[PDB]
């Protein structure tokens, strides 16, 4: 029973509540008696759930928050490409590519900082920049400057209409809560337009704007030469000569004659010779097929006119034997409660995010992305350590919604119940898997890092030694290698060259090769699927035992946030579903560290170098990944302290900024370890001595200033061993991959 | 001590030790620590009163 | 004086002269820097090197910077102590340190320039300290 | 075996007991006038020591304190 | 409450601190003097 | 209303950014135009 | 002892190799109705409509178990201790009064009548045998 239910001026538009703090909670409304109460005036301000419990008041807020956040993304969108607008080189990056490194940064001529804007190229002083924005705009077909100066007042536009959007819903016209309810209605919606349309439209602009000027720009004509979009639209003759299928027309559409069409929708499947970077053809017909698929997809639900399924009776009928009542009771869950639907969306997302930066770095998807490595290395960390973030966040929002928002009598002998009722069983077993996994994949390397030591190389586990072998993936290698021709016939070349096949050279440089797998990548995938089960282990363990353990009965009532629950039993220290996501970080940062150092020294020693006209791969580091990533020391010599050459040694040049942060970023990485070994009673009793003095001088605050919360304590110090941890590979990663 | 005094306690082991408070209430009975006190500082808890006896106070001023 | 030179007639001081690296927007800011910098006394290493010793002959490198940061700061301090000393007196003093009286902050900004006196003045007679015996203390 | 010691500066809140997850305090009557109730300790033996007595407590200083020593199977909260 | 927290038993001139105090710092001024060379 | 808006200003984070930039504003306007001070040269 | 086991499928939480060998505990309780109550270790049970009995590895089980009661409107919980022998002692309501009221039988017990402050410190008590919380 899709319907449109507002309720007219519900939340009045007055500067009031802005002067008062803590009006959203009661507790913090009363008064500032404490410095705490400024913490937890933060800790609370989005614990909506917390002000009141009218799911509608809850789901308002959350709806008109979404539009403030939009705003700030759209700004920011807007900003970077105003920024490529006024202050950059990318109108002369397009004369070439492959000489001039990309910038768009210019920083004052103040104190010493002028030093930052070197000769990045093109008679530009800048910052070189990494993102990867002057690929993307190529990709866009956009060759002049005041056409990037239009579309970031677009964006800017586009920002106060999200922002009067959550003004007009949160006072003016709020839905009510069967707005939101209505699932079968949200996900027809966006599977259909927001992302079936939005594929179908980007076809648009791909087939009639990107792809002919990419086309006429990696042929070799000038930029000025190059028709504006419009005119391709308008004069047919331009557009017949490059593709000369549109000269049949929409007719071919229509009368499924399809083939017509074969030069501008290939598949091909290769990456482009000249311009490192898949085919705008084959990219152009991506996006048509993914519309169809997604809006074929929506269809699937009822919203409303008796035709389509109910999610509801999908989930019911999937019970089984040995799962009791199936699924159950997760569609009541799913639609009372906000945090089971973060934590799904959270989880699967960052899994996504991950997903891309592999897809991307083999199968690179914009022109001259491959050749810079710079973008495409520190492209590939970013999305990288997002994912990792937005996981752990779907643990939280997890266990969040157990002390919360579980329901007993919903969850009753369904798969949760079940689940719940034999979590020792999952814990013990993925214990032993951990135990297992850090043995045989560390092991490994101290057998290696002792018996190199005792000058005893061949009873080592490299490739002249005991080697080994990967050969389920070099399995699965040949037989994409060998797709074109037999399995997916149509496809010319492989999806990618990292599968194997042969190697593709732009300029001088490479943009993709086989990338053979040995016994050190055998090791390196299992310390991946190491750590990574360790903070599956940290994580579920918070989900199942957040509500109550054998050691306490009752964990649901203290809450999802409580530091001890005393100090007996013999201790009871991090308990809490929150202290396993404190703990899980510091996996999740030790896990996704180990594969971008995965990638970096790989990728340099056996993908990434100058090649010879004759194909001779003069590689970065040498080939040493094979001999020396096997032994610690080999890390910690190849990779850490040589690459580092570039970062300590930057001092008088344009990346001294780097090796400053790369130094800076180590002080807050121990300056985190304040916090994490320290507790809360010592420094009350030194702030209680500090007091003294300033009722001694008659300096005494009104607010009594207490020490830091322990959660806070906690939260405080992963915050800084985090933030001091991947800043400094941040500057090591940049100033390393920039020089060379 | 009468009600509405300011006094100023002497036991140690309490937060606002040899600091100001005001007399809230007094109890006729022969109930130990009888006087009720109240402070602008509030202790760790944050319960901002607690009762002590007679010896354990000095009358700072005029009720 | 301890192994070093005066800055003007030093050679390595010279060399480092001729490439400045001119910092502001100004092209002359690097030869303008090393020209003021040869009254400092200098090393072997051809940076310049400050005396401390509080000899007038050098005082520019750490006495006047000295005198002129305390009477800045003891503006802040006199500042703040007597703001949270007048919020005191006032009914709702927790809430006046978060969302300021700015009524009765800026007139206390106002002065401060005169901080010495008024320490002289409490200090001598006044409330520049509290009694050990009215102040809150541990067993 | 944790030792649970009370203090004359009792006032009869009660909040003590409603906290304890194991039932080791028990009101009893004080025969004095000072209220008709006064905390006791005398299942001690069960008091695994997680000091939730001690933050209900409404004094200044504790009324009600818990001095930890040798360790059971009861105190230790252990299962097995 | 059987010992105070707070010592008493003393007058405004402080002599024997200062003539303690007073000399160390004599001491002070004739290590500068000799490194000034005023002796 | 205005009264409340005034109130907002005086809070503490907007009262530091507020003050704060002036602050900064200071030494960087007056870094550009008198570029180095090591020290006080004296005459 | 009597009554009538909650009805749920079983449960990895829940009683371990403890209670053969030492001690193990039990709760009886009795409802009007028969509502869904999450059980102490995990999980969802139903309870019967008369004289419902559940056996738990500790005591903080079931007066964590009988707080969750108390939100059903049940306030006759009695908890066992039943040791590997077969001796059953009732325990938690030791008298027909809860603890939270008052009942003139008890007597006070572990109670110093000074306060924490008079306490004597260490050094006054070494060696004797006696500690400073006596
Ligand atoms: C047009 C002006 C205007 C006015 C006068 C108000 C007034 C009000 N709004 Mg409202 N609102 C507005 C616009 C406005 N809003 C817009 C445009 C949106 C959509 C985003 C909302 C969404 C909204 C929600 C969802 C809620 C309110 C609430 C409120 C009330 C309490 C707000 C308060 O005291 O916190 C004042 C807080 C601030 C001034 C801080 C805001 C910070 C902004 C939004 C983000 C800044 C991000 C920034 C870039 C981060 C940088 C970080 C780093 C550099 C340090 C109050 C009546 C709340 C309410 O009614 O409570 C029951 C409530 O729940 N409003
Ligand atoms: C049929 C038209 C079509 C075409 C021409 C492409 C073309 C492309 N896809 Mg693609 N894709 C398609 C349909 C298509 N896709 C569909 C229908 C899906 C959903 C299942 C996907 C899901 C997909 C993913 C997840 C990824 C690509 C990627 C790519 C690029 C890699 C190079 C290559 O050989 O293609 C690969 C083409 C295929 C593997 C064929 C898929 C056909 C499916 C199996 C049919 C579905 C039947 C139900 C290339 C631009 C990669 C990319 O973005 O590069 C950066 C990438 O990671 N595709
Ligand atoms: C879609 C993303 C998303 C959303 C909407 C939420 C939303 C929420 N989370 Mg959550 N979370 C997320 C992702 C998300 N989280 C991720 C990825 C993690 C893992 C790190 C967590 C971990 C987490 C925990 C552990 C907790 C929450 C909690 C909460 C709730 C209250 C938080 C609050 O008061 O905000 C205000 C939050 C703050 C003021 C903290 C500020 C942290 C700063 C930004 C760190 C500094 C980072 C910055 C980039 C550093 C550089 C700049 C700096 C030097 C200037 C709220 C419902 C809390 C709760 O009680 O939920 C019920 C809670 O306990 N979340
Ligand atoms: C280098 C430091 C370090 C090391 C080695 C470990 C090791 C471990 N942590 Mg860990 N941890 C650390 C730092 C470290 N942690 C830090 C800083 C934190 C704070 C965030 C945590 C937080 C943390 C949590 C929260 C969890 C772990 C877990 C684990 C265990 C995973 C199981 C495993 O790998 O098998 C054991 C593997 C090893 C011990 C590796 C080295 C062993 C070598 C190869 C063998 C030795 C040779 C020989 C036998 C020596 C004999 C000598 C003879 C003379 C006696 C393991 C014991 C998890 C766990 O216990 O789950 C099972 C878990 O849940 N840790
Ligand atoms: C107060 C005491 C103190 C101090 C001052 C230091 C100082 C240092 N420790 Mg340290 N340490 C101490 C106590 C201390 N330690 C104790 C007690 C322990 C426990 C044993 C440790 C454990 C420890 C470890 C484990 C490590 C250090 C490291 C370091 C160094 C940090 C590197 C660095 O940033 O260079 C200083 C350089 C800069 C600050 C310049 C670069 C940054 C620029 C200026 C950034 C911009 C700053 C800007 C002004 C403010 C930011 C604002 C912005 C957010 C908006 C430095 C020498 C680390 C190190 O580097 O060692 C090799 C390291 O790994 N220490
Ligand atoms: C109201 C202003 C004010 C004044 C006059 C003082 C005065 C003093 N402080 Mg204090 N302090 C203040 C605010 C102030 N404090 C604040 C806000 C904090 C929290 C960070 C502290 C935390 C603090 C510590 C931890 C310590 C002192 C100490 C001291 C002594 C000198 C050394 C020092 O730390 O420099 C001042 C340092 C600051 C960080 C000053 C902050 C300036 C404020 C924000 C300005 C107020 C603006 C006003 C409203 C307009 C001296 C009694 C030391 C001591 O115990 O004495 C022996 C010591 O160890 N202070
Ligand atoms: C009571 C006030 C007082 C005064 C006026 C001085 C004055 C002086 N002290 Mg001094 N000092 C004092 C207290 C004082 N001190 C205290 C309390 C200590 C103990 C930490 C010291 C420890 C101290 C050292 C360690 C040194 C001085 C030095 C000096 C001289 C610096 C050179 C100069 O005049 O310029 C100067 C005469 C320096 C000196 O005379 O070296 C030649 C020197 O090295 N002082
Ligand atoms: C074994 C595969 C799961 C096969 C599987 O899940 O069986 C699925 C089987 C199906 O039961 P039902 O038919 O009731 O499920 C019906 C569904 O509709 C309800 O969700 O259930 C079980 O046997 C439970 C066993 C779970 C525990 C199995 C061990 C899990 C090991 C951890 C995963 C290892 C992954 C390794 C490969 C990457
Ligand atoms: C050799 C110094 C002998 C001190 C002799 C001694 O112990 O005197 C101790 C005496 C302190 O006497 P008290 O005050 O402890 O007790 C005396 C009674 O009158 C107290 O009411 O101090 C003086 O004589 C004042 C002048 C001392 C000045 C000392 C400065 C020395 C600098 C050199
Ligand atoms: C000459 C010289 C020198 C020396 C110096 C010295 C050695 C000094 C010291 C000094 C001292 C040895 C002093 C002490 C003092 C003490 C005190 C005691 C302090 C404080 C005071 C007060 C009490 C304060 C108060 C206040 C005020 C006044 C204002 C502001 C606020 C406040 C409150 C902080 C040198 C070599 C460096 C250099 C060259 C020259
Ligand atoms: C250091 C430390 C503290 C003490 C840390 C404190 C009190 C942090 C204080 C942060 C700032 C400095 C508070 C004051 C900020 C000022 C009000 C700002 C002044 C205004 C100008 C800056 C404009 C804990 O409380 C703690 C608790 C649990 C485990 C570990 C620790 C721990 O390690
Ligand atoms: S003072 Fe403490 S122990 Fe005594 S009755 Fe109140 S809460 Fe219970």
């Amino acid at each position: 029973k899709a319907r449109v239910i507002v309720d007219k001026d519900p939340v009045p538009t007055s500067f009031e509540k802005w002067a008062q703090p803590g009006h959203f909670d009661r507790t913090l409304a009363r008064g500032p008696k404490t410095t705490t109460w400024i913490w937890n005036l933060h800790a609370l301000a989005h614990d909506f759930d917390t002000h009141t419990s009218d799911l509608e008041d809850i789901s308002r807020k959350i709806f008109a928050a979404h539009f403030g956040h939009l705003a700030v993304v759209t700004i920011w969108l807007s900003g970077m490409i105003f920024h490529g607008a006024k202050f950059s080189n990318y109108e002369a990056w397009l004369s070439d590519p492959l000489n001039v490194r990309p910038s768009a940064q210019v920083v004052w001529p103040i104190v010493g900082q002028d030093i930052l804007n070197g000769d990045v190229g093109g008679g530009f002083h800048g910052i070189q920049i990494t993102s990867g924005l002057f690929q993307v705009w190529r990709g866009w077909g956009i060759t002049n400057s005041f056409q990037l100066y239009c579309t970031a007042i677009g964006g800017l536009v586009l920002a106060g209409l999200f922002l009067f959007a959550g003004w007009f819903h949160y006072h003016k016209r709020a839905p009510k809560l069967e707005w939101f309810q209505n699932v079968e209605s949200m996900l027809n919606h966006h599977l259909q337009v927001l992302l079936g349309c939005g594929s179908l439209g980007w076809a648009g602009h791909l087939i009639h704007v990107s792809a002919p000027i990419n086309k006429l720009m990696d042929a070799g004509v000038a930029v000025k030469d190059i028709p504006l979009p419009h005119e391709f639209i308008l004069n047919k003759s331009l557009l017949i000569d490059l593709f000369p299928g549109f000269a049949a027309g929409l007719t071919p559409f229509f009368t499924l004659n399809w083939g017509q069409y074969a030069d501008f929708l290939t598949f091909k499947g290769g990456l482009n010779p000249v311009t490192g970077g898949l085919w705008m053809t084959d990219i152009a017909h991506h996006h048509l097929a993914i519309a169809v698929v997604f809006i074929i997809a929506g269809h699937q639900y009822r919203t409303n006119w008796g035709i389509g399924h109910s999610i509801k009776e999908i989930l019911e009928n999937h019970k089984g034997p040995f799962t009791g009542e199936g699924h159950k009771g997760l569609y009541e869950n799913l639609t009372t409660s906000w945090h089971a639907q973060l934590a799904t969306n959270l989880a699967f997302l960052g899994s996504l995010t991950i997903i891309i930066a592999h897809h991307m770095y083999a199968m690179p998807p914009y022109p001259y992305l491959a050749t810079d490595y710079a973008t495409q290395l520190c492209i590939f960390t970013h999305h990288i350590w997002i994912g990792g973030f937005l996981i752990v966040g779907g643990a939280a929002h997890a266990a969040i919604f157990m002390v919360r928002d579980y329901d007993p009598v919903v969850n009753q002998n369904n798969v949760l119940d079940r689940v719940i009722r034999h979590r020792d069983a999952i814990i013990s077993h993925l214990n032993w898997v951990c135990i297992f996994l850090g043995f045989h994949s560390f092991g490994l390397y101290i057998h290696n890092d002792t018996m190199r030591a005792l000058g005893r190389p061949q009873d080592m586990f490299s490739d002249t030694a005991i080697q080994l072998q990967p050969v389920f993936a070099q399995w699965v290698q040949n037989l994409h290698t060998l797709a074109p021709g037999g399995t997916a016939p149509n496809a010319l070349e492989p999806v990618s060259y990292a599968f194997g096949g042969g190697v593709l050279a732009v300029g001088g440089k490479v943009a993709m090769m086989p990338i053979a797998l040995g016994t050190a990548d055998f090791l390196i995938h299992h310390i991946h699927a190491f750590t990574i089960h360790v903070t599956v282990l940290i994580l579920l363990k918070g989900v199942l035992f957040a509500r109550s353990s054998r050691l306490i009965p009752d964990k649901a009532n203290l809450g999802f946030r409580f530091p001890c629950d005393g100090p007996g039993r013999g201790g009871t220290c991090q308990v809490s579903g929150w202290d396993h996501v404190f703990l899980g970080l510091f996996w999740m940062y030790n896990s996704l560290s180990i594969v971008i150092f995965h990638f970096s020294w790989k990728m340099q020693s056996d993908v990434w170098g100058t090649v010879d006209a004759a194909g001779n791969v003069s590689h970065i580091t040498g080939g040493n990944f094979a001999q020396s990533a096997i032994t610690i020391n080999g890390w910690l010599r190849d990779f850490l302290w040589a690459q580092a050459s570039q970062v300590i040694n930057s001092y008088g040049s344009a990346l001294s900024a780097y090796g400053l942060m790369f130094l800076g970023a180590h002080f807050v990485w121990a300056f985190s370890l304040m916090f994490l070994f320290s507790g809360r009673g010592y420094w009350q009793e030194l702030i209680e001595s500090i007091v003294w003095a300033h009722n001694k001088l008659k300096v005494a605050p009104a607010i009594q200033p207490r020490a830091l919360s322990i959660t806070q304590g906690r939260a405080v110090g992963v915050a800084h061993y985090l933030l001091g941890g991947i800043a400094t590979t941040w500057a090591f990663f940049h100033a390393h991959i920039l020089s060379v | 001590v009468q009600r509405g005094s300011k006094v100023r306690i002497l036991r140690p082991e309490s937060y606002w030790f040899q600091d100001v408070g005001t007399v809230a209430s007094v109890d006729q009975s022969g109930i130990k620590y009888p006087v009720i006190v109240r402070f602008d500082k509030v202790n760790y808890a944050g319960i901002n009163t607690n009762n002590f006896a007679v010896d354990e106070l000095i009358e700072v001023e005029a009720p | 004086g301890a192994d070093l030179t005066p800055c003007a007639e030093n050679p390595a001081f010279q060399a480092l002269a001729k490439n400045a690296r001119n910092t502001t927007a100004d092209p002359q800011s690097g030869q303008k820097r090393f020209e003021r910098y040869s009254q400092a006394l200098c090393g072997p290493e051809g940076y310049p090197h400050l005396i401390v010793d509080g000899r007038l002959d050098r005082a520019g490198d750490f006495l006047i910077p000295s005198i002129l940061f305390l009477y800045i700061a003891g503006w802040i301090g006199w500042v703040g102590r007597a703001y949270l000393q007048a919020i005191k007196k006032d009914s709702d003093t927790e809430q006046k340190e978060i969302q300021l009286d700015l009524g009765i902050a800026l007139p206390i900004i106002a002065t401060g320039f005169a901080w010495p006196a008024a320490a002289v003045k409490e200090l001598l007679s006044g409330e520049l300290t509290a009694k050990d015996s009215e102040i809150t203390v541990s067993p | 075996s944790h030792t649970v010691k009370i203090y004359d500066t009792c006032i009869g809140c009660t909040q003590c007991v409603r906290a304890c997850p194991t039932d080791v305090l028990e009101m009893v009557p004080w025969d004095g006038c000072k209220a008709a109730q006064v905390a006791s300790s005398p299942r001690t033996e069960d008091c695994v020591g997680c000091k939730r007595c001690e933050t209900a407590c409404p004094t200044d200083f504790l009324s009600i304190r818990v001095y930890l020593g040798a360790e059971t199977t009861r105190s230790m909260g252990l299962a097995y | 409450k059987i010992s105070p927290v707070a010592n008493t038993g003393a007058k405004p001139p402080y002599t024997f601190r200062t003539g303690w105090a007073l000399l160390l710092l004599a001491v002070n001024f004739l290590v500068a003097a000799y490194y000034f060379h005023i002796i | 209303q205005s009264s409340y808006l005034i109130k907002f200003i005086s809070t503490a984070p907007v009262a530091a950014t507020i003050w704060l930039t002036i602050t900064a504003g200071i030494l960087i306007e007056f870094n550009r135009f008198f570029p180095d001070l090591l020290f006080h040269p004296l005459p | 002892l009597s009554g009538k086991t909650p009805l749920f499928a079983g449960s990895t939480g829940g009683l371990l190799t403890k209670a053969v060998e030492e001690e193990k505990y039990a709760i009886t309780w009795t409802s009007p109705k028969a509502q869904v109550f999450e059980l102490p270790t995990g999980g969802a049970a139903t309870m019967h409509e008369g004289e419902n009995l559940l056996y738990i590895a500790r005591k903080e089980y079931g007066i964590a178990l009988g707080g969750q009661l108390r939100k059903f409107k049940i306030t006759n919980y009695k908890i066992y201790r039943i040791l590997p022998s077969g001796e059953t002692t009732f325990i938690h309501p030791a008298d027909g009064v809860f603890p939270e009221k008052v009942n003139a039988g008890r007597e006070k017990v572990r109670f110093n009548a000074r306060s924490i402050g008079e306490n004597p410190n260490p050094s006054q008590v070494k060696f004797s045998g006696k500690a400073t919380y006596d």
